[PDB]
RNA sequence: UUCUCAAACUUUAAAUGGGUAAGAAGCCCGGCUCGCUGGUGUGGAGCCGGGCGUGGAAUGCGAGUGCCUAGUGGGCCACUUU
RNA sequence: GCUCAGGGAGGACAGAAACCUCCCGUGGAGCAGAAGGGCAAAAGCUCGCUUGAUCUUGAUUUUCAGUACGAAUACAGACCGU
RNA sequence: GUCUACGGCCAUACCACCCUGAACGCGCCCGAUCUCGUCUGAUCUCGGAAGCUAAGCAGGGUCGGGCCUGGUUAGUACUUGGAUGGGAGACCGCCUGGGAAUACCGGGUGCUGUAGGCU
């Protein structure tokens, strides 16, 4: 059977980028992380200290506790049938904001501004992201000149 | 001594090499990749004809040392000592392991280190001959005669390259007469538009 | 008397039966495992709602 | 007109006595370089355990002394006197410095004793300029520039010029 | 011919160090301990009190750390201190503390908290520390960023701290590093620390010039013969600036005169003109062969 | 410069894959509480009370929840990976 | 507070290797041990002071049945060191 | 046009070499009496202002190395799903979708926040 063991196979996933070592950028530990803030989850290498395990990596969860230098995140480790919503407490540098929810919640304040205008106006907007639907017909223009015939390529050996 | 090459022909393990957890490796057969006139310069060697893999399959060092001899032998009795240059384009990595049966069983069975073989793509170079123009049907001849030495099928091309480079034959006097190419040895290197400039008062003085 | 050591194969196809239930995500979470010195002031917080009634 | 901020000057004299030997020997080594500078030297131990040599790690094997301007000057001119103002060219670093050693120190001006003894020593003088204390601030250190450097051959001309001193080949 | 350690490798696998550890200014180690806020106080601002002595002058200033790049809220330069009463010597313990004082006095203004924590009036020496008064608005605590000066026992950051601390900031600090305090038995003689303040450590060395040899004294002391400054003059000097800066600490700007515009800096050499450059130097290179050849 | 390689090498780097989000528990003003945090009714959290239903991607489908519980815990085969 | 492995150039005895300087030096050293990760005004080197290897509730992570143990992570209350 | 103090992003900023730096600055630079530290006032600390941009620094340069960004390589390699497709196998083709990486050839060569200068 394998090693069981905290940090097994996590030889490339908790190692740090080229050229990217060293001295952690100190905006990572100068951005506010409030009650209910998504947040996903990747274990930095240089702060071997309040690390998540393997398994969190790459996941994203929202933040329930907040202390001094770490949130307490509430996360979906799956374990067989089941899913586990399961509290870690991280230090700060293993996680990032998630830009997962921001593109909701500007197209929430987005709602916001074209149903205030036009509740009175009268012209009835669309609110819900309607799919990429079957291109609507068109006319494509051959400007004089005729489309250029190709046919396939004879075949040569190369090496 | 060593079992057929039925037993190692196909690529079936992941490519395990002779390096710090592989040891106790026995030597290849084949050392001398490159024989002939190996001192030749560009300029005299135009004519160049590979033998091409048309199977993915392992070839044995002891294989290739002897279409590298097969080959050599012929050559010398057509173009003489100097007038080719033959190169062994597969280098034999992958190591082969031996469960030797002297009562042990299937337990504990995992092999020693037996021999080694070059890995072969389909359209990969096993050999190489670099000639005279005149000595075509020579080189053509003696690597079907090397053919024989191994297993699955080889094709035997003759390049649209000058020697052992990988600039075109129909292009190779022109880059030369510019100076993009100056030869040195057995290859030729390329000098682009690129460097310092007194790189280039150098090339035109 | 080797046996087979260790199979995952009619284990995917279990769990699916009974779906996999996401956590029955209640609204109002519990309070546990947050901090003790911001619990304690958030329930003194609390406790003093009455203080600000007619103000409210 | 030559700016005067690079006016060449010796930066420090490191002198050592590398007896390879401890105690008595080393203390009394220690003697010749305080009798010679005025100041106290530091004991440099050994890097590691040679047994070819007959040292061992840690063990004190040389006694050495920096010293710095007009006290760095006076002490050159004694050692120059006893090679009568010649150095080789093969004496002279590429990175613009030189050195030379002296056989014996009673050649300088101090007096032959039972217990002090003979101590063969070793000049190098560390020639300079203004702005080479660029390179080990605390604050905003950085390299002196391909210009401002010392030479082999601003070297050599210097020694030429200021001590009046030939440099011969060998 | 030995191997070159600045192959195309090591230029390819190097990773420069950040342009402030680069440049040989910031210390990060440092920097990430005294600049980040614990997360659970939230965009609560942490203040400190940023000393840096140069060869000229002394820069005072008070920064929080935003994501954008750290943002001054007050600035002391010493270079300031002549409108006060200081002329000369700007590089001193003694300017130090008044470069100190005039920016507690001037962030207390802009604050509305300058009848509030007054601070050391007098001026004592002794270890000073602005309580917090209740029904009022709390003292504004900031920390001490020394930046890369060791500090030993009497460097002039921690006469811009006390100077500061004086003026009415509470920043935590020990007595140790002021001088006057006595390394070998362990006590702080609180007058020893007085005289730098008033500046008595170089009054005492004009005297002991100025007695000794005039020739000495000219060189060493031209600026102060200059803007006449005697040594009996100095405790008085700094006496009326320590009063003047508390009096008006707050900073009329310099006006921004209109600008011709012109540009010194050399511009950047566009395209068209380096690959002409080299266009011109290969036909320059072959006609200086068609004509000696 | 050139030939050839790496399961226990790697600058790059897929396809397949794994999280999360896609609203009323949301948005939005306004006030109250705090012993927490404080230059600062600052910061944060917690409470009340209002006003905002174009229900905010497609498709399909009624869901939620708790007891008691047998048998099983020798498996085997096939595509692809190994 | 320092910079390492290694290299180049010098220097009485001194040589391939003792010591002394100057220069290059992205870590090619070192961090007790296996290997991996991490690390340069440090996590290494050298010094200074020390006992947070102490006292105490809970929560959490890892293996996991989501039980123990071991190990670990974030707090909180003490008392302390620097 | 630009600097300094403190930064954010961390090479489009590095590295080598050369060229030019108005003013303010920033520096080298002059000293050791005080505080402090040393074998050594070089470093460190301190007190200064005779001198100079030589250097650091800034800007610019180079058919520069590197780096960043595209092109090519290439719909190549590999690849989801499919077939009572081929082939003795090895492996290959097609259908259905996805789709790289060098060599090679271009282009770019720091942006920028707060505070305070200078022109």
């Amino acid at each position: 059977t394998n090693t069981k063991g905290k940090r097994r196979g996590t030889r490339y996933m908790f190692s740090r980028p080229f050229r990217k070592h060293g001295v952690v950028p100190l905006a990572t530990y100068m951005r506010i992380y409030k009650k209910g803030d998504i947040v996903d989850i990747k274990g930095m290498g240089t702060v071997q200290k309040g690390m998540p395990h393997k398994c969190y990596h790459g996941k994203t969860g929202r933040v329930y506790n907040v202390t001094q230098h770490a949130v307490g995140i509430v996360v979906n480790k799956q374990v067989k049938g089941k899913i586990l919503a399961k509290r870690i407490n991280v230090r700060i540098e293993h996680i990032k904001h998630s830009k997962s929810r921001d593109s909701f919640l500007k197209r929430v304040k987005e709602n916001d501004q074209k149903k205030k205008e036009a509740k009175e106006k009268g012209t009835w907007v669309q609110l819900k992201r309607q799919p990429a639907p079957p291109r609507e017909a068109h006319f494509v223009r051959t400007n004089g000149k005729e489309p250029e015939l190709l046919e396939p390529i004879p075949y040569e050996f190369m090496a | 001594g060593r079992r057929p090459a039925r037993c190692y022909r196909y690529c079936k393990n992941k490519p395990y090499p002779k390096s710090r957890f592989c040891r106790g490796v026995p030597d290849a057969k084949i050392r001398i990749f490159d024989l002939g006139r190996k001192k030749a310069k560009v300029d005299e060697f135009p004519l160049c004809g590979h033998m091409v893999s048309d199977e993915y399959e392992q070839l044995s060092s002891e294989a290739l040392e002897a279409a590298r001899i097969c080959a050599n032998k012929y050559m010398v009795k057509s173009c003489g000592k100097d007038g080719f240059h033959i190169r062994v384009r597969l280098h034999p990595f992958h190591v082969i392991r031996i469960n030797k049966m002297l009562q042990t069983g299937m337990r504990g069975a995992f092999g020693k280190p037996q021999g080694t073989v070059a890995r072969v793509h389909i359209g990969q170079v096993i050999m190489s001959i670099r000639t005279k123009l005149q000595n075509k049907e020579h080189v053509v001849e003696a690597l079907r005669r090397a053919k024989f030495k191994f297993p699955g099928r080889q094709k035997i091309h003759i390049s649209k390259k000058w020697g052992f480079t990988k600039f075109n034959a129909d292009e190779f006097e022109d880059m030369v007469a510019e100076k993009r190419l100056i030869p040195d040895g057995c290859g030729v290197k390329y000098i682009p538009n690129r460097g310092p400039l007194d790189k280039w008062r150098a090339l035109h003085s | 008397a080797k046996s087979k050591n260790h199979t995952t194969h009619n284990q995917s196809r279990k769990w699916h039966r009974n779906g996999i239930k996401k956590p029955r995500s209640q609204r109002y979470e519990s309070l546990k495992g947050v901090d003790p010195k911001f619990l304690r002031n958030m329930r003194f917080a609390k406790k003093h709602n009455k203080k600000g009634l007619k103000k409210m | 007109k030559e700016n005067p901020m690079r006016e060449l000057r010796i930066r420090k004299l490191c002198l050592n006595i590398c007896v390879g030997e401890s105690g008595d020997r080393l203390t009394r080594a220690a003697k010749v370089l305080e009798q010679l500078t005025g100041q106290t030297p530091v004991f440099s131990k050994a890097r590691y355990t040679v047994r070819s040599f007959g040292i061992r790690r840690n063990e004190k094997i040389a006694v050495h002394c920096t010293v710095r301007g007009a006290k760095a000057e006076e002490i050159l001119e004694k050692g120059l006197k006893v090679r009568e103002y010649e150095l080789r060219k093969n004496n002279f670093s590429d990175t613009g410095n030189f050195g030379f050693g002296i056989q014996e120190h009673i050649d300088l001006g101090i007096k032959y004793d039972p217990s002090i003894g003979i101590y063969g020593l070793d000049f190098y003088v560390v020639l300079g300029r203004p702005g080479f204390s660029i390179a080990d601030k605390k604050r905003r250190t950085g390299c002196i520039g391909a210009k401002h450097r010392i030479s082999k051959e601003e070297a050599m001309r210097w020694f030429q010029q200021k001590y009046d001193g030939i440099i011969l080949p060998g | 011919f030995v191997k070159v350690v600045k192959n195309k490798a090591y230029f390819k696998r190097y990773q420069v160090k950040f342009r402030r550890r680069r440049e040989g200014k910031t210390d990060y180690y440092a920097r990430k301990r005294l600049v980040i806020q614990d997360k659970n106080k939230y965009n609560t601002p942490k203040y400190r009190m940023i000393v840096r002595v140069t060869n000229r002058d002394i820069i005072c200033q008070i920064a929080y750390a935003r994501i954008e790049g750290d943002m001054i809220v007050c600035a002391a330069y010493a270079h300031e201190l002549p409108k006060y009463g200081v002329k000369v010597g700007l590089t001193n313990y003694a300017a130090a503390y008044c470069t100190g004082l005039l920016l507690a006095r001037r962030l207390l203004n802009r604050f509305g908290m300058d009848k509030i924590y007054e601070g050391q009036v007098e001026v004592t020496g002794d270890e000073y520390n602005v309580e917090s008064i209740d029904g009022q608005p709390g003292a504004f605590t900031c920390y001490l960023d020394a930046g890369l000066a060791r500090t030993t026992t009497g460097n002039k950051v921690f006469g811009a701290l006390k100077g500061a601390v004086d003026g009415g900031l509470s920043i935590p600090h020990s007595t140790k590093r002021f001088p006057g305090y006595d390394s070998e038995s362990k006590e702080f003689n609180a007058e020893v620390h007085r005289k730098h303040i008033m500046g008595q450590n170089v009054a005492d060395y004009m005297r002991y010039l100025m007695e000794e040899d005039e020739d000495a004294y000219k060189k060493q002391f031209s600026q102060y013969i200059k803007n006449n400054v005697t040594p009996d003059m100095m405790e008085e000097m700094y006496k009326k600036a320590h009063a003047a800066i508390r009096e008006n600490p707050v900073y009329e700007k310099k006006p921004k005169r209109e600008v011709k515009k012109k540009r010194w800096n050399r511009p950047k050499m566009s395209l068209a003109q380096k690959k002409d450059r080299v266009a011109q130097k290969k036909a320059s290179f072959l006609r200086a062969q068609e004509r000696a050849a």
